[PDB]
């Protein structure tokens, strides 16, 4: 079949404060959020982004109850929740699709 | 900084935008730095990538020192009015008569 799965494949693209633009997936970008910038150059791409952001942060803290700390990268036991969930974010796939019917 | 006419008024600051500068120092960009999206990587499919930039000031008389203009910039005609005392015309003049 066709796999390609928001998590594992690169598909946002940030800056760093050292100056490096780069491609990263998801679990890379919430990994380091404290140390990057959304750059979209229409901004409501990153305007939407950063909702789809800040929704999914919620459902994982509702299920997780940790709020999240200014300063820190994220809150601990948020990317093992969202790895044991990966199914859910498929595109291309079979039955299971994201944002999609 | 050149100038063009005699009573051209003038900024006492000139702003300045430049890139940042790395060395590891201050690694990290500063708080009054801001991002522009103008790093070209291709022209056809056009593609730019963010770009961050500080800002600074100059003023004039201590880093860039104030040109003057060259040439002739208001025409008037010649319209030369005819003297009669000066040397040259009374030579002309006797050579005449």
């Amino acid at each position: 079949h066709v796999m390609y799965n928001l998590l594992c494949d690169n598909w946002v693209n940030v800056v760093y404060l050292s100056g490096k633009p780069d491609r990263i997936s998801l679990v890379q970008t919430l990994k380091d959020a404290h140390c990057l910038q959304l750059a979209y150059s229409n901004p409501m791409d990153r305007f939407t982004v950063f909702r789809f952001l800040l929704a999914l942060g919620y459902w994982c803290f509702a299920n997780t109850n940790v709020e999240p700390e200014p300063d820190k990268p994220l809150p601990v036991s948020w990317i093992p929740w969202l790895e044991e969930n990966k199914e859910y974010f498929e595109l291309f796939g079979d039955g299971k699709r994201f944002f999609q019917a | 900084l050149q100038k063009r006419w005699h009573n051209e008024p003038l900024p006492q600051i000139l702003p300045c935008v430049m890139d940042w500068i790395p060395g590891y120092d201050g690694e990290h960009a500063p708080d009054d730095a801001e991002i522009h999206y103008d790093l070209p990587v291709s022209f056809q499919p056009p593609r730019h990538l963010p770009r961050f930039v500080i800002r600074r000031e100059l003023v004039v008389g201590e880093d860039v020192q104030v040109s003057r203009e060259t040439g002739t910039s208001v025409w008037r005609p010649k319209g030369t009015r005819a003297d009669y005392n000066n040397s040259e015309y009374k030579k002309v003049r006797a050579e005449r008569l």
